[PDB]
RNA sequence: UACAAGUAGUCAGAGCCCGUUAAUGGGUGAUGGCGUGCCUUUUGUAGAAUGAACCGGCGAGUUACGAUUUGAUGCAAGGUUAAGCAGUAAAUGUGGAGCCGUAGCGAAAGCGAGUCUGAAUAGGGCGUUUAGUAUUUGGUCGUAGACCCGAAACCAGGUGAU
RNA sequence: GAGGGUAGCGGAGAAAUUCCAAUCGAACCUGGAGAUAGCUGGUUCUCUCCGAAAUAGCUUUAGGGCUAGCCUCAAGUGAUGAUUAUUGGAGGUAGAGCACUGUUUGGACGAGCGAAUUCAGACAAACUCCGAAUGCCAAUUAAUUUAACUUGGGAGUCAGAACAUGGGUGAUAAGGUCCGUGUUCGAAAGGGAAACAGCCCAGACCACCAGCUAAGGUCCCAAAAU
RNA sequence: GACAAUGGUAGGAGAGCGUUCUAAGGGCGUUGAAGCAUGAUCGUAAGGACAUGUGGAGCGCUUAGAAGUGAGAAUGCCGGUGUGAGUAGCGAAAGACGGGUGAGAAUCCCGUCCACCGAUUGACUAAGGUUUCCAGAGGAAGGCUCGUCCGCUCUGGGUUAGU
RNA sequence: UAGGCCCAAGCGACUGUUUAUCAAAAACACAGGUCUCUGCUAAACCGUAAGGUGAUGUAUAGGGGCUGACGCCUGCCCGGU
RNA sequence: UCCUAAGGUAGCGAAAUUCCUUGUCGGGUAAGUUCCGACCCGCACGAAAGGCGUAACGAUUUGGGCACUGUCUCAACGAGAGACUCGGUGAAAUCAUAGUACCUGUGAAGAUGCAGGUUACCCGCGACAGGACGGAAAGACCCCGUGGAGCUUUACUGUAGCCUGAUAUUGAAAUUCGGCUUUCUAACCCGCACCACUUAUCGUGGUGGGAGACAGUGUCAGGCGGGCAGUUUGACUGGGGCGGUCGCCUCCUAAAAGGUAACGGAGGCGCUCAAAGGUUCCCUCAGAAUGGUUGGAAAUCAUUCAUAGAGUGUAAAGGCAUAAGGGAGCUUGACUGCGAGACCUACAAGUCGAGCAGGGUCGAAAGACGGACUUAGUGAUCCGGUGGUUCCGCAUG
């Protein structure tokens, strides 16, 4: 906006705050997993090839 | 010279927001007035301000209260 | 070159799954004993930015 | 063409002079009807509101990087390269750091097809569509002078007492 | 007369904002620099379909903006749209009336009695014992018709005018000014009103030396009845 | 075939004309290309051909690609040419005649008369200008007219210090 | 070639200066009056450093403000600045 | 008699000053808003931004006389230069194209070009100035722009300079209570003298005098500071200025749904209540007449009529006698987490709400209670303060 009445984004309130430690985990379904074999390992060092 | 007019209020939107004969829901208004101008039949309610709601689904039907007095009813119909 | 974010929208809304954006509420800082209390009840609770203010600011926010 | 009141044309039309990209042809015009230039700006202009003497040349939405949307094409729970190296300043191989999507909710710890609020899914909010992704034609926006021409002014460094 | 000095955030002035190279309420040249301009002007080829607005809110705002209303293109849902015919309903305008609050005319009523009581006759946007014609909301009801709604790309508009009608203001003045409701112009050529945007009739795809009509007309200009 | 629709400012959407360059394919041209002029020609529009004159060496056609791609207005910029119009003016003032030169004479040379300044229109010199000074030739341009003339053109010359 | 004169009034005493190019005046200046600062590396001013003017002067001398020949004079108020 | 620091002295006065005003009287002229002399009822003279006078002076401003005259009654004639005809040479402003009449009308409301009528054969030359809203100058007057520049001040924020204190350069001795004051010389200073570099006192060095831990300079702090610099100084408005107004609530205008303007017509609000809230019981007003120690037959005693004319905290409207009006008992629901649906609406906001769960008050019970008969009593964001908390907290606690 320019000039005019109180942009809409001045006159509401600033909402909580960022964590610095934040971690974020790769999440794997159970479907995703039937292309595997069964009885057979899975690793981490799998999964990512 | 000059003037001592010129203020007013802005203008509160009163009537009735239902018609005679008029499907309703549970919670909707069917009247907004000051004071009692229409009575509260049967299923209609009253809240802080002088306003009429319907408390169950059904037709509205505006009868008379006798000489000079008026109610409404919400009738369960289907 | 690139294009930048408003600043000050980044800390007041967050974007939705379906890419709407979530607001917080006003005329909650201070004064609260001029006001109902059901009025200070039903001003804590979340709402979306309308569709009309919506097609004003989206450029603001396209790296959120 | 020297009795005539004209935005100068158009429609109708005798008379006179010619002969074509050969077609129900060309040049001129005694008379009759209709008819107050163009552009801009305005509620409204023949306007006595602005602009142009005339002719010729030059004279104004473009490019780079990002965002979104529409169409085309390749692959598909996957899609795809960047800098660099080789190669003709060459269009092609290598290069998987990286980026988007497949899962959301909450200020956050955190939980997870379910999360937050809440004593209590008791109710309510936002999710469970869980098909995208790389390039490119067109439309629009942002950062750069950003469609073009036009100030009264400000700052810095110098030149002047013929 | 000749040779010299004082330089612009500065000099000189027996003082006028006077002079400093025909220019001075702050000299000239070159750079920042294509300064900024919510302001005037200009913006280059041709056809087909559709087609506005001059309004509300806010605004250091009033000849500028933003959101909403109205226009256009594409993809979606599918009677949800408009007009009539029959019932139901909310809401006190025109008119009328004096039962309330106020105004007022003339007679009986001593407590001065045209109003402390009574009988007749009048007035009112901020009076009402009463109360239309229209307009408005619905039915899930019947004939006719063709539109409505949702999500996305792109806009323009915020100076309006006249006429008819109900009002305020003015002076029952204005081609005056501000509101409600329609038509036209705006953005509409053709015919009538002598000429004359808004009045009356009527909405131009192109061509013809064909016919019937509207508004207004038929003695001559000038087509039609002396 | 049958029906229905097609006035339009701001503005939205679609199909097209023309100019310059590039790739590929295929053509024309000294028995005459582009450009220029005329014509009574063709398509719904922007526009496309053919013939004849001039011209003297390059240029179209088809499908794609790119853009410094289209002009009547901005008291627009540059160049050319009109109207005012044979109109205003030709910058203080006294000339007349005879003889020559000459293609050409009111305006050039020679002689006579008249006229004007004379505390200056006379004689020197400082600043400033830099060859305008002299002789012999010339008449395009300069001279607010003419010119055989010139502070104008060509060719040659000219400034001498112990005070 | 070579002064027109006279009688009254307002303003400024006078001789002088000023808006080059629409104002020459009652406007500025002026001799005189008055107040105030300055004891000398003086006060005042430029540069705000050196270095200079004042001044190669010394309170009968310098800078600043206001009035403006000459004659008669110049009243009251120290709350406010 | 009131107030103040005291209330204008001497002089002058329809004045370069007097709106009313051409004030009143006298003079001057046949006739005098101008001129001179007096009066004082000085809108609004006044004593060094001086008062009252004054010989001489002035291309200064005013009023009246003599002489003179073409300044006029009232114009006429003559000379020269331009103008006019011929020969030579030869521009400019302006310009949409032009075969360019008048009257009465019409029109963006003042026509060569539009309607009706009336006049007028084609082309030149010398003259005049009514129109072509005639030609040069993008109106300096008025208004508008969140445009410039110069100037002022007790507008705001700064600053050049100036004043004051602490500290370093900065030493050495003594007095009553970490210091004040008084002495001394080596630091530092002298546009103070003599000597040398040097025929120069600019500079440097040396020798004598003066002042002296003072002054001058560096860093930090307080005060004065239009001398100077950068900016602000609102909008609506029957042009602008002046006056008035700006947010909220209740009526009329407003055309019986909702909405609807004007510097149109009327009023309020920026609170209050600890019971003036909730629940359970009980009750019905104002006014009029009559009677008795007569104050308004209405200051209280008593009777009858009396559907509202009374009350409802505060303006108005809509309501209320099933009371929402008056009285009494108990009590704190003027609670916590929510909330299907709906009204209004550009957004941000605003309004009503049945029902669900956790504590409760009154009532025998069904039930009522999430402030007051309803509608005004209110201000986004940023920043800061206080209380609580499974939250985070930059290698780790």
């Amino acid at each position: 906006f320019e000039g005019g009445q109180l942009p809409l984004f001045r006159r509401l309130p600033k909402r909580g705050f960022t964590n610095i430690n934040r971690k974020e985990y790769a999440i794997v379904n159970l479907d995703q997993l039937n292309k595997f074999e069964d009885g057979t390992e899975v690793t981490p060092a799998l999964l990512v090839e | 010279s000059s003037t001592k007019n010129g203020r007013d209020s802005e203008s509160k939107r009163l009537g009735a927001k239902r018609a005679d004969g008029q499907f309703v829901t549970g919670g909707s208004i069917l009247y907004r007035q000051r004071g009692t101008k229409i009575y509260p039949g049967e299923n209609v309610g009253r809240g802080g301000d002088d306003t009429l709601f319907a408390k169950i689904d059904g037709v509205v039907k505006f009868e008379r209260k006798g000489r000079d007095k008026k109610q409404v009813s919400v009738y369960a119909v289907a | 070159p690139k294009m930048k974010t408003h600043r000050g929208a980044a800390k007041r809304v967050k974007r939705t799954a379906s890419g709407q954006l979530k607001r917080s509420r006003a005329f909650t800082s201070h004064l609260f004993a001029n006001k109902s209390t059901k009025q200070k009840r039903q001003l804590r609770k979340a709402r979306l930015v309308s569709k009309s203010d919506m097609k004003r600011v989206k450029q603001l926010l396209a790296y959120k």
